[PDB]
This record gives structure tokens, C-alpha cells and sequence, in this order.
RNA sequence: GACUCAACACGGGGAAACUCACUAGUUUAAGACAUUGGAUGGUGAUGCAUGGCCGUUUUUAGUUCGUGAAUGAUUUGUCUGGUUAAUUCCGAUAACGAACGAGAUCUUAACCUGCUAAUUAGCGGCGAGUACACUGUACUUGCUGCUUCUUAGAGGAACAUUGUGUGUCUAACACAAGGAAGUUUAAGGCAACAACAGGUCUGUGAUGUCCUUAGAUGAACUAGGCUGCACGCGUGCUACACUGAUAUAUAUAACGAGUAAAAUAUGCUUGCAUACUUUUCCUCCGCCGAAAGGCGUAGGUAAUCUUUAUCAAUAUAUAUCGUGAUGGGGAUAGAUUAUUGCAAUUAUUAAUCUUGAACGAGGAAUGCCUAGUAAGCAUGAUUCAUCAGAUUGUGCUGACUACGUCCCUGCCCUUUGUACACA
């Protein structure tokens, strides 16, 4: 399924500014990513927000390569 | 002269001046050879 | 095997509540016994349809069509001459050429329609141009439907 | 034969003059033009003849001529 | 008394006439618009019926037809596109080009999206052709209008 | 009053104008009618020569038609539409009483 | 080839093999004994 | 009082009107046994048993037939009647048995309550078959 | 014209007058311009002069830049390896950072906003009932509470979501559950870098150059071939049967597409000239005729009329037959009734009958096939004066199977060897 450089760099770009409002729940993370984002394609916004969720479940349990 | 209102010689292409491969669908009477490039100027797009 | 268990409540008020094949055969026998129409002899040497290309081989096909025409007339409030042709359209294999659907002959159905018109079972009016069945025919077919239903019930 | 009476030539000339704008159609066998009550076989030859005399220019198109009176074409063609 | 279905194809025929007529008549300047010079145009039209990519492409076609070198003409026109505002321009010219062997030169600069329906919607096209002593020249000018925002263009403030 | 076109937003905004005018003039205006969108499909093949893998492409025409009705004077509406219509949109006016 | 005739379980296939008869005359014999393919009563 | 629901699998359609009455469950004009094929009649009988003949005796269902093949029409009728009984239990007759009825319907299968998206795809290129190609020569 | 994929139901090519670039022939100037001077057109030649277009490589994933770095052609970036729809990424990295192609995005099917409503659509209510139930029903005719249902404007839902797991614990994928949606939910269209001496100047008043022009290589007119065959090779249709040959009855859809002329009368002497409606599409009707087809007509420039509360078929049930090339089979020609076409003869199209070939499921071999999909069954559109057995759009019958691999084949990378570079 994977993703592209656009998603991989959007995930790095976001979080670093509004991670506090980010929560553990997938749907709430979807909502915050959607409202901060401006990209008008909901499908790939959902894809990038799922990427964000799987990157947030990596936090608080070891180094996460940036952020 | 012997002009007839029926058959292949009843009408010819309105642009390409050749009556072969005329499409009469929807009463266009334009030859397809030119219509391939006339599709966009008429505004008749290809999507799928 | 013809009768089957039914869980819902029946009404038994018309031929719509009875199966098509049993009613059409019962009414073919009814008209054969009553002698209301002719055979007719002129239809004998013509097959049912152009696509059929062969004799039906049942000796009562005209009466079966006579019992089914008004059966479809009750079902549809308005019909046409081509309606029967389309309903009884059959396969036609033009030799080497492949099969296509084709309508049956229209003169025989026109003639039997004239026969029931003479019988009075069907009427024509400027309004509702399609064929409809008259009020007397309605109660006649209703009584016949309930009359077969009562024997086939118990 | 198809001899042209002078009436056709003078009529087409004055029809150029009064309208200022003129189209004569590339087809040749049409008996009559929607805005011209004159056979169209005898107008294509005259239009091409006048064009070849360097008095009118023709942008031209497929099955269309788009003729127009030049600033110098009227004066010679008056009489 | 005509249907809408045949009416719209009659209108399509009318616009087929109009596109080529506008292409022929609009030669000395850009695209000044259409009406629903002017006096003659209206008279002929009524008689018969009863940032500018096209302009820039016609300019380059004129520069090639006048006998000016393709390299310098293309470089100049590309500079005018860049200073007009398009993020880039894809211009390709084909023909004999001084030899008996067919050839083409492609000038690449910038993003230059080349396929996809959003690309087709954002990017406008121009392709012209003209005669030459021993052949015919073909020029293609692809101008991309500034980007709503592209889905790939992502940034967070 | 029925309007027909090919593109989407040009008739949506005109119908929005119809609705806002109806609300402003408090007319006996019936609800919007959403006719099915009809599509017309023709065929044409690429490869102008005879050789090559013959390929066939399909273009579509998406016709549109939406109806409304109002109980008012025809002159005011036939001016109001011409005020805020586009050349690519066509309308036909039919009046009603109740 | 066939050599079945009409002159001398109730399923037609079984009784046709039993009596060495054609299927049509087998159906006729079944009707005679009792008094397209169908299930049993 | 009354409820109106819908059911569509494949090209066939079905609209079901469920109303109080004496059990006049009529498919337009014809009854549910006189269709001719008993194979589909068994499937039509299937949802009746899971709910109750005594319960259905108190309600009339007006069922309309329009379009589709035999299997498609029977599936659409089954969806229409399932949604009708579920909505009527949710609305008028009784809520306590609605949960049990919907649970048993879900357990038995998924196609009884809501149909399937399985449909015909637009024809691609290559052959007469929807995924076939012409027998290329050599 | 075209010669493996990349031709051989292709040139839209289902060829009765031109039509056709061809033939037996007959005509015209219709050679613009200033006897004569003097050109356009051309289906003549050249796709080995071209443009555009297309068909391939090639539906795969490759191409390029700036800088840097390693006499030169050049190398790196563009990669050990792990994942993938793909240099798609993770990662070690003389590379780092960029542009393309990929991606992504959208129709349609698909679930929902008891949103949003009603034309030409649906659900109801009552004014009068046709007959029965019983203390409403199958069907009409007139009006309107309302719009999930006939339809659709935007939007949302779906994101490996969650949980049990593998993984350099990073990038990933598996099962199950919620969920219509777990291979991007699936078919599609856009198709680069670069090339073919592939096709097309027979598609263009797009097209250079050599060629014709009064006895035309311009145009028009009579007849003919492309439809003939000693034969060979492709795409398809019908079949070789009893799950079948055949007749009756009922249960059935989507895409659909649809209006410079007929006839009447007058003059002259059926023909020409003149004016009136619109006859110039599908057609429902009532008849004529088995049918074809005709007659006077409803409707409609179109969810209104064809016609779609309905257009087919394999099915469903009973019947003649009951696996014998048979009555399966329908090649073949003969007798003809009507339409299409001023022209059906090389019997177009066609209702009827007779005529009765092979065919026991097809060898060496090949093509298509991963789920409304194989396969079978049909239907609409195109070119049409008439004619699908062609191509395309749609619906029905819903299957046998994997859910991966390089052993065949076609492509790709790396390494290596070359005396190949038109490779």
C-alpha cells in the first residue's frame, strides 16, 4: 500500500507545531490533521492522517527520528 | 447532371471535402478525420 | 404438486389469485365445452409464428391463446396488437445466421380479438385506446376464478 | 455555352457595393443563395476573376470564402 | 422548431466556425475577446449565421516564419513567458531544421508536469503549424497557469 | 421556468438566484425539480491509417434540465434572469396560478 | 441402434431398462399401470 | 400505522409498504406462491419463519415488482421485506423483539438485511468477454 | 495500401448509377489573369521530403539537472539490502539537494446526510364503484399532507480503523471484528526522457519536390470488379444433441435512438411549367394481407409518444419425441408474395414450402481467463436508401480453481566476455 515522499514529508512537517492538541485516538488525530491542513483532497488527507496516527503510536516508547 | 438526395453522394464532409468516413450520428455531417481535432473546439471532451 | 402450502392469508377474488397455466387450461376446456367461438379452420394451415417454423402439435393451441389473451388483458389495463406479438415472441434461427427474437403472426390474434369482441367479453372506446375488458366480463371472469378456486382449494 | 448576360454581372457588382460584405460559397451547383436571387455558378467565376485582378482579398476557409470589399476595389468596379 | 439535442450540436458547429475564424482574424495582437474591425466582423457573422498562451505561440510562429533563428526566437519568447508569470514553459519545434533528417529540441525548466487530469485542467496548450520552402514547421507551447492549490503542493505555516 | 445547460455550477448559481428571488418576493413557488442527468455517447477511433492496434475512445455530453414555477408577473422575472444569467445557460418561462 | 418395442420402482429410466422399451412407450406403460421429467407423489 | 421501505440488490428494485391488516401480503397483484419456481419460493419463505406467522397475521405488506431477473427480483423483495419488518418493529408493533429478530437475522447471514454492491462493470477493451481478448493470429 | 506480436471484421472497407484512385466508352470548359502569352485542380509518384496523428518499445518505471567528487571518452548521485502498483520509500551511503515519469485526482456501482425537493415520478388520503372478505383487497376516474422510495446538488464514510502478529522492532504486510467499502473498493482517461527510416501526402484549399491539364492524373454520364476461383491462412456465426431437437404459459432490465421534400389541382398535349399543409423519424391504433408490406390516423424537436408497471434469451412447467447422423444439423438450389432502391440480373432485404452436405466434440498446436470476472445467453448505438454474421454500449444466467513463482515465454537490473557499434 505504502505512500510517497509527499506523505513522508508532510508527516515530518506536521506534529512539530500542534502535537499538544494531537491525542492518542485515531479519529481525533484525523480531525486535527484535517483542520490544520489546507489540501483539498480528503482521500489523501485521510491517508496522510493515518500515517500521522501510525507515527504518533511510535512516540513515548523510544527515539522517533526527529520531531 | 445526375444529383441524387440518397446514398453515399447525397452529402459530403462539411470540412475535409471527402465524403468517406462521414459520421451522421446526431446530424453532424462532419468527417471523423477532421472531427478528431474538432472535438475540443466544439467543446466535446474525452474523459473515460 | 400443483397445489402448494401458503402461510399468508388468501383473498380468492380474481384470476390474479390463481396460477396462470392452470387457469388458462381450465378456461380452454371451458370454452371447448361451451362452443363460444369457432376453431377456426382458416388458422389450421398456418403455424403459430414465423420464427416457430413448425406446427405447435397440440390441436388446442388456438384455444390456449384464446384463454391467455384475456388473461393478459385483465393483467394490463391497456394493451396493443403488438403486445401479444412481443409476449409470444420466439427465437428465430435464420439458418446459418444467429438467433434473434421475432414476433408471431398478427392476423390470428386480431381475428381472435374480433371473436371475443363478438362474444362481448371485450369492448373498445376512444378513451383508453388500449384494449380493456368490460364490466360484464369482469364479473364473469371473477365468478369463474372463484369457481375454480373453490374446487382447487379443498 | 452558359453565356452570362450583363445583368448578372452588374447585379452582383452592385450587390457587392451596397452590402460591403459578400460571401459566395465554394460549392458551385446550388441553384440559389439564401441572400442572393441569382444562380451561384456565375458568381464564383466572377469573384475569382476580380480577385485575380488585385482588387479584393480573400481569407478563405473550407466551404466558405469570407469576401470583403477592399478600400480600392469599389472605384475600379463602379462602371 | 428544433430540439435542444440538435440545437446544441448546431451551436457546436457555430463554435467550430468561430474558433477558426477567431484564429484567422486575431493575428496582429492578443485575445481581445468576443462579441455576442468590429463592424465588419459583426456584419459578416450575422450574414453567415442568418499571460496569453495563444498570442505568445502566434508571436513565436511569426518569429520563425519571418526567417529569424529558432534558437534566439525561442529564448526570447521563453524569457517573455517567465517574466509574464508562468512558472515554466514547454516549447518544442519540429520540422526539417536546415537538414534532411527530422529532429526536435526540448527546453526543460522547472516543475513541468506533463500528464494527469489536474495537469490538463491547470495547464493550457497551444500548437501551431505553418508552411516552409520544403516542408512544414510545428510549434508547441505549453503554458501552466499559476495554481486552486495543487494537491502535491503541501506546506504548513 | 426551466433551465438547461451542460456544466454544473452555472445552473446551480442561477437556481440559487431563483430561490433568493422567490424568498424575496414571497411567491407561490413550488420546490426544485431534480431531473435525471442524461448522457449522450458517441464513438471514434484513433489511428487515422488502417494499421496499428485499433483503438476506440468515447466522449460524453452531459445534458442538464431543472424546472421551477412561480406566480408573479413575467416581465420582472424575465428581466431578473437576464440580469444574472450566463450566455451558456438557456431558460424557458411558463407561468402558474395555484 | 434401437430394437425396443411396446409389446411385452416406477421411474421411467428403471422400468425402461427392466422391460427393454423406449422412453415414450415406457411413460405410456407407467400411465397404464397407474390408472417432462417430474418428481414423485 | 404504516411504513415504507426499499430493497435493491443487482438491477432489480423493490419498494415495500407495511401496514396493519389481516395478512394481505400481496406482491403487487400476484401472490407469493404463484411465481412458478419453488426454488425462489423457498427463499421467499425463509424470512417468514424467522419472524413469525402469527405476528405477520396482524399486518399487511404491499410489495411492488419492477424489473430485474428472477434471482435479482427475489433478492430485492427479501431486502425490502427485511427492512420493512425491522422498521415496523422499530416504529409501531414492538421494540423488545426487534433486537432479537435483527440479531438472529445478522447471525444467519448478512444478505438478508442489506444487499450487496456486486454489479456489472463497464466493458474494457480487448475482447467480447468482459475480460477476454480476440484470438490474435500469427 | 498494409506482412510476428506491432495486418489479415484493418483502411471505419456490410463495393447495383458517380460512387472508386480501375476498365470498355461519351461529353464539358468549368485555362483565373494581360491569336497568343499565361495557371488552378488532381484519389499520379515519393511516409526513404514531412508536420500532426497513431502503433510499438511501454502500462514498465525509467530519464534529467545544479554543485561537488573520480589526461579522456566518462563515473557518482540513479545504490548492499528490506517493502511496494512503481528509484515507492527505509536505510548504509562521495555524495547532497532538485525536475519529470510514477504518484495523485475523477466518472460509474457502491453506504449515508428520515438533508433537498418535485416536472414529465413515487407514497398516501377520499368522491363513485366493479366482486369477495368482514365487526381491505386486483382494477379504474378527479384533486392535493409528503418526497428514503423514479430522479439527484454538494458533502461525508474508509484511514490496515481497532485488536492479536511478523519485521533491522523503523519503512511493511497477515487474520478477525465494527463496517456496503480491507488486492488503491474496482474498469477506465491523461502516457515522459528517446527512438523506429513502422503506417498515413488515398484525410484535409496542411504539406515540399518530379508528373497531367482540352483527347484531363478536373468534373459529369452508360456498363462492369472489388462478391469469379485449382487452392492456402486469420476473425467470427450455426452446430455435432437427451443436462437434448420442438410447442404452449407465466417472472422479467440498462445503455438507448428518434420529424432542400410527398401529394393535389390548372394550362398546354401520362410528360413540363405553376401554388397550397408538410408527406421527407420512430410510429400506438382499426383493418387489408400467414407474413412481408399498405391504408387514414394518436403522440412526440422527446422521463409525456414509440416505450420501458417494460424490449430478449438461456431458464421455469407440461407435453410430440427419447441419442438411431434421427424428426438433431441447415450447407444447397428451385417455386414466389411485398417492401428498400428511376436500377436486387452477381437471384440485396423478405413471409411460405420443398430440397437434407459434413458434423460421434476436432491431430501436430495456439489464444483468453483471477470474480457479476471465465463461459454461455441476449439487447441498444455506429456506418443506413436497404442490409450485422463487424466494432462498440448494456443487461441476464453467477462457475472449476489459485491468491504465487521464475521452469517456458516476453521484458528489467547487476556482474562479466567481445575481434559487434547499420550494434
Amino acid at each position: 500500500r505504502v505512500r510517497t515522499k509527499t506523505i513522508k514529508r508532510a508527516a515530518r512537517q506536521i506534529v512539530e507545531k500542534y502535537y499538544a492538541k494531537l491525542t492518542l485516538d485515531f479519529q481525533i488525530n484525523k480531525k486535527i490533521t484535517e483542520e490544520v491542513a489546507i489540501i483539498p483532497s480528503k482521500r489523501m488527507k485521510n491517508k496522510v492522517a493515518g500515517f500521522v496516527t501510525h507515527l504518533m503510536k511510535r512516540i513515548q516508547k523510544g527515539p522517533v527520528r526527529g520531531i | 447532371v445526375h444529383p441524387k438526395k440518397y446514398g453515399q453522394g447525397s452529402r459530403q464532409c462539411r470540412v475535409c471535402s471527402n465524403k468517406h468516413a462521414i459520421i451522421r450520428k446526431y446530424n453532424i455531417n462532419i468527417c471523423r478525420q477532421c472531427f478528431r481535432e474538432r472535438a475540443d473546439i466544439i467543446g466535446f471532451k474525452k474523459y473515460r | 404438486r400443483l397445489l402448494e402450502p401458503v402461510p399468508f392469508v388468501k383473498t380468492n377474488n380474481c384470476i390474479k389469485d390463481v396460477d396462470a397455466d392452470l387457469f388458462i387450461r381450465s378456461y380452454a376446456t371451458h370454452l371447448k365445452l361451451h362452443n363460444k367461438i369457432t376453431y377456426p379452420k382458416w388458422c389450421t394451415f398456418v403455424k403459430t409464428g414465423k420464427g416457430r417454423k413448425l406446427a405447435p402439435l397440440n390441436e388446442d393451441w388456438y384455444f390456449i391463446r384464446a384463454s391467455s389473451i384475456l388473461r393478459r388483458l385483465y393483467l394490463h389495463p391497456d394493451i396493443g396488437v403488438g403486445f401479444l406479438r412481443r409476449q409470444f415472441s420466439s427465437k428465430q434461427r435464420r439458418g446459418v445466421a444467429p438467433n434473434h427474437t421475432s414476433l408471431a403472426s398478427g392476423k390470428i390474434l386480431r381475428s381472435i380479438l374480433q371473436q371475443l369482441e363478438n362474444l362481448g367479453y371485450v369492448e373498445q372506446n376512444p378513451k383508453k385506446k388500449g384494449r380493456r375488458l368490460t364490466t360484464k366480463g369482469e364479473n364473469a371472469i371473477n365468478n369463474f376464478a372463484r369457481y375454480i378456486n373453490k374446487k382447487v382449494y379443498n | 455555352y452558359s453565356y452570362i448576360p450583363k445583368q448578372n454581372k452588374k447585379l452582383i457588382y452592385e450587390y457587392l457595393f451596397k452590402e460591403g460584405v459578400i460571401v459566395v460559397e465554394k460549392d458551385a451547383k446550388i441553384p440559389r443563395h439564401p441572400h442572393l436571387n441569382v444562380p451561384n455558378l456565375h458568381i464564383m467565376m466572377t469573384l475569382k476573376s476580380l480577385k485575380s485582378r488585385n482588387y479584393v482579398e480573400e481569407k478563405y476557409n473550407w466551404k466558405h470564402q469570407y469576401f470583403i470589399l477592399n478600400n480600392e476595389g469599389i472605384e475600379y468596379l463602379r462602371e | 422548431p428544433i430540439s435542444k439535442k440538435r440545437k446544441f450540436i448546431n451551436d457546436g458547429v457555430f463554435q467550430a466556425e468561430l474558433n477558426e475564424f477567431l484564429a484567422r482574424i486575431l493575428a496582429e495582437d492578443g485575445y481581445s475577446g468576443v462579441e455576442v474591425r468590429i463592424r465588419e466582423l459583426t456584419s459578416l457573422v450575422q450574414k453567415r449565421f442568418f499571460l496569453c498562451a495563444m498570442a505568445q505561440a502566434e508571436s513565436l510562429r511569426y518569429k520563425l516564419l519571418k526567417g529569424l533563428a529558432v534558437r534566439r526566437a525561442c529564448y526570447g519568447v521563453l524569457r517573455h513567458i517567465m517574466e509574464s508569470g508562468a512558472k515554466g514553459c514547454e516549447v518544442i519545434v519540429s520540422g526539417k531544421l536546415r537538414a534532411q533528417r527530422a529532429k526536435s529540441m526540448k527546453f526543460r525548466d522547472g516543475y513541468l508536469i506533463s500528464t494527469g487530469e489536474p495537469s490538463k485542467r491547470f495547464v493550457n496548450t497551444a500548437t501551431r503549424s505553418a508552411q516552409l520552402k520544403q516542408g512544414v514547421l510545428g510549434i508547441k507551447v505549453k503554458i501552466m497557469l499559476p495554481t486552486s492549490i495543487l494537491p502535491d503542493n503541501i506546506s504548513v505555516l | 421556468i426551466a433551465l438547461t445547460s451542460k456544466n454544473l455550477r452555472a445552473i446551480e448559481k442561477v437556481c440559487s438566484d431563483i430561490m433568493k428571488g422567490a424568498k424575496e418576493k414571497n411567491l407561490n413557488v413550488s420546490g426544485p425539480v431534480r431531473l435525471p442527468v442524461k448522457t449522450l455517447r458517441i464513438t471514434t477511433r484513433k489511428s487515422p491509417c488502417g494499421e496499428g492496434t485499433n483503438t476506440w475512445d468515447r466522449f460524453e455530453l452531459r445534458i442538464y434540465k431543472r424546472l421551477i414555477d412561480l406566480y408573479s408577473q413575467c416581465e420582472v422575472v424575465t428581466q431578473m434572469t437576464s440580469i444574472n444569467i450566463d450566455p451558456v445557460v438557456e431558460v424557458e418561462v411558463i407561468i402558474t396560478d395555484s | 441402434k434401437l430394437n425396443h418395442a411396446v409389446f411385452i420402482v416406477i421411474t421411467p429410466s428403471a422400468i425402461a431398462e427392466k422391460y427393454k422399451v423406449n422412453l415414450s412407450v415406457a411413460r405410456a406403460v407407467i400411465n397404464h399401470l397407474a390408472d417432462s421429467q417430474k418428481l414423485y407423489t | 400505522k404504516r411504513v415504507q421501505t426499499f430493497g435493491k440488490k443487482k438491477t432489480a428494485v423493490a419498494v415495500a409498504t407495511v401496514t396493519n391488516g389481516k395478512g394481505l401480503i400481496k406482491l403487487n397483484g400476484k401472490n407469493l406462491d404463484l411465481v412458478e419456481p419453488y426454488i425462489l419460493k423457498t427463499k421467499v419463505y425463509e424470512p417468514l419463519w424467522l419472524i413469525g406467522s402469527g405476528k405477520l397475521k396482524n399486518l399487511d405488506i404491499r410489495i411492488r415488482v419492477k424489473g430485474g431477473g428472477q434471482t435479482s427480483q427475489i433478492y430485492a423483495i427479501r431486502q425490502a421485506i427485511g427492512k420493512g419488518i425491522i422498521s415496523y418493529y422499530q416504529k409501531y408493533v414492538d421494540e423488545s423483539t426487534k433486537k432479537e429478530l435483527k440479531d438472529v437475522l445478522l447471525r444467519y447471514d448478512r444478505s438478508l438485511l442489506v444487499g450487496d454492491t456486486r454489479r456489472c462493470e463497464p466493458k474494457k477493451f480487448g475482447g467480447k468477454g468482459a475480460r477476454a481478448r480476440y484470438q490474435k493470429s500469427y
